[PDB]
């Protein structure tokens, strides 16, 4: 991990890498990779908060394999839970 | 900058503020004296 962290086209190489199934959108796989990273969530002197991961976005005209990326993130993240709005066998998202 | 000036004292700590507030509201409800009513009747009815 440390030799090929060490490469200047580390970024670029991770970006490439982000969903194989998937052509031409690097902007995409560029906000995949950050979402995947993730930042840092830092509570200074107890009272202030700031979250530290990245929230993404993919608003798309249908056919432009939005469902494709949510499934190659699903598995490649450690944790990764799948909730949809419209259908039924999914994870819901509200606790009960 | 924050510890630096809880040290100095002039920003107390935040569970010393919540603390602080329950024995404020637990032992002290004012009243307000005869004097400062007429001042608030007149800056009262100025705005109407
Ligand atoms: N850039 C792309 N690279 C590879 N396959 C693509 C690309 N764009 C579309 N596809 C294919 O087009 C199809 C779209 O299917 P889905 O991604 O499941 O649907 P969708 O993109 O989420 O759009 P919806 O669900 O109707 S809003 C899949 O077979 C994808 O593989
Ligand atoms: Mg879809």
């Amino acid at each position: 991990f440390r030799k090929i962290s060490r490469d200047r086209g580390i970024i670029d190489k991770i970006i490439s890498s982000m969903a194989p199934s998937i052509y031409g959108h690097r902007d995409i796989k560029t906000a995949v990779a950050c979402s995947l990273f993730g930042g840092v969530p830092k509570n200074v002197n107890g009272k202030h908060s700031i979250r530290g991961d990245i929230n993404v976005l993919l608003l798309g005209d249908p056919g432009t394999a939005k469902s494709q990326i949510l499934k190659y993130v699903e598995k490649t993240a450690h944790r990764a839970v799948f909730a949809t709005g419209q259908g039924a066998s999914a994870v819901g998202l509200t606790a009960s | 900058m924050q510890n630096q000036q809880e040290e100095n004292g002039s920003e107390i700590s935040i569970e010393k503020m919540k603390r602080y507030i329950t024995y404020c509201r637990l032992k002290c409800a004012p009243r307000l004296s005869p004097q400062a009513a007429e001042k608030l009747s007149s800056n009262f009815v100025t705005i109407r």
